[PDB]
């Protein structure tokens, strides 16, 4: 893209690369939300994803992660201060590779996010969407398949490296 | 003599439904919160002489899945329903699971007890008083728990037998 950031994650299952998932973060309709996720994935305020955990992987829903400060499923931070508004509700859940913020109510977004595995149209309105996958839809598969009906993982999946791309 | 029930443990997020059931089959609290999508567990237990397993499924302390939590409440045959004695936001939900109950199960004599959660924290903000008048206007009992010290643990789940026990009866 001309003007949306491209940023990848290396994931690892028990530490073993598994391989890159890139996205798209559309910063032409979603920019703070955006900026958030692409400063979160290169660590240049200091902190972000690299190392952070996939806590709940539920297979035909999503993939979901980011929680680098309690490290439990509880915890999060944007670089805006710990949470941050809905920015917008533009896009939709509308399919496999969707990229969305998670949160615990209206205007609760931190650096948890997830990824759909299939169409989640009951989450529009509800969850900021704010990019989609763009390389390695079946590295996100291949993931998925780690996951179990209640969201726990049968082993440990993680971001071992993450940046931005040119 | 053996039986089995079916117990369901519902209420708003945060009010310590897993910790209770983990204590009650596991013998030890979880200090973490870990939120729950969806968990079942067994257990064989002695109650009033009468032995019985009891199936317990924990659910989410969810508002947006109402139709998915359903069919939960359609095959549980007792409720603990539960709030934290420091959260008045989930003493306040408490009707509105009530209300959820009496639906799916098509009665208004639904096995249910309230559990007060949390008893062992000093920051409470609902009265007990308070529960005792809306569990006395439901005709369902109320069991203060600490699910940190295991205090009125399994009088909250035997309670709930009991109740189904004596629905059963009628
Ligand atoms: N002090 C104290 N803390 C408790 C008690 N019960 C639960 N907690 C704490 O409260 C938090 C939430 O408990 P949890 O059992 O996960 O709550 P839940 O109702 O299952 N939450 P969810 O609806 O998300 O599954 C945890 O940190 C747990 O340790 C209690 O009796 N006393
Ligand atoms: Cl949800
Ligand atoms: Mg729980």
């Amino acid at each position: 893209s001309m003007v949306n950031p491209t940023v990848f994650f290396d994931i690892a299952v028990d530490g073993e690369p598994l391989g890159r998932v890139s996205f798209e973060l559309f910063a032409d309709k979603v920019p703070k939300t955006a900026e958030n996720f692409r400063a979160l994935s290169t660590g240049e305020k200091g902190f972000g994803y690299k190392g952070s955990c996939f806590h709940r992987i539920i297979p035909g829903f999503m993939c979901q992660g980011g929680d680098f400060t309690r490290h439990n499923g509880t915890g999060g931070k944007s670089i805006y201060g710990e949470k941050f508004e809905d920015e917008n509700f533009i896009l939709k859940h509308t399919g496999p590779g969707i990229l969305s913020m998670a949160n615990a109510g209206p205007n609760t977004n931190g650096s948890q996010f997830f990824i759909c595995t299939a169409k989640t149209e009951w989450l529009d309105g509800k969850h900021v969407v704010f990019g989609k996958v763009k390389e390695g839809m079946n590295i996100v598969e291949a993931m998925e398949r780690f996951g179990s009906r209640n969201g726990k993982t049968s082993k440990k999946i993680t971001i071992a490296d993450c940046g931005q791309l040119e | 003599s053996m039986t089995e029930y079916k117990l369901v443990v519902v209420g708003a997020d945060g009010v310590g439904k897993s910790a209770l059931t983990i204590q009650l089959i596991q013998n030890h609290f979880v200090d973490e919160y870990d939120p729950t999508i969806e968990d079942s567990y067994r257990k064989q237990v002695v109650i009033d002489g009468e032995t019985c397993l009891l199936d317990i499924l924990d659910t989410a302390g969810q508002e947006e899945y109402s139709a998915m939590r359903d069919q939960y409440m359609r095959t549980g045959e007792g409720f603990l329903c539960v709030f934290a004695i420091n959260n008045t936001k989930s003493f306040e939900d408490i009707h509105h699971y009530r209300e959820q109950i009496k639906r799916v199960k098509d009665s208004e004599d639904v096995p249910m007890v309230l559990v007060g959660n949390k008893c062992d924290l000093p920051s409470r903000t609902v009265d007990t008083k308070q529960a005792q008048d809306l569990a006395r206007s439901y005709g369902i009992p109320f069991i203060e728990t600490s699910a940190k010290t295991r205090q009125g643990v399994d009088d909250a789940f035997y309670t709930l037998v009991r109740e189904i026990r004596k629905h059963k009866e009628k």
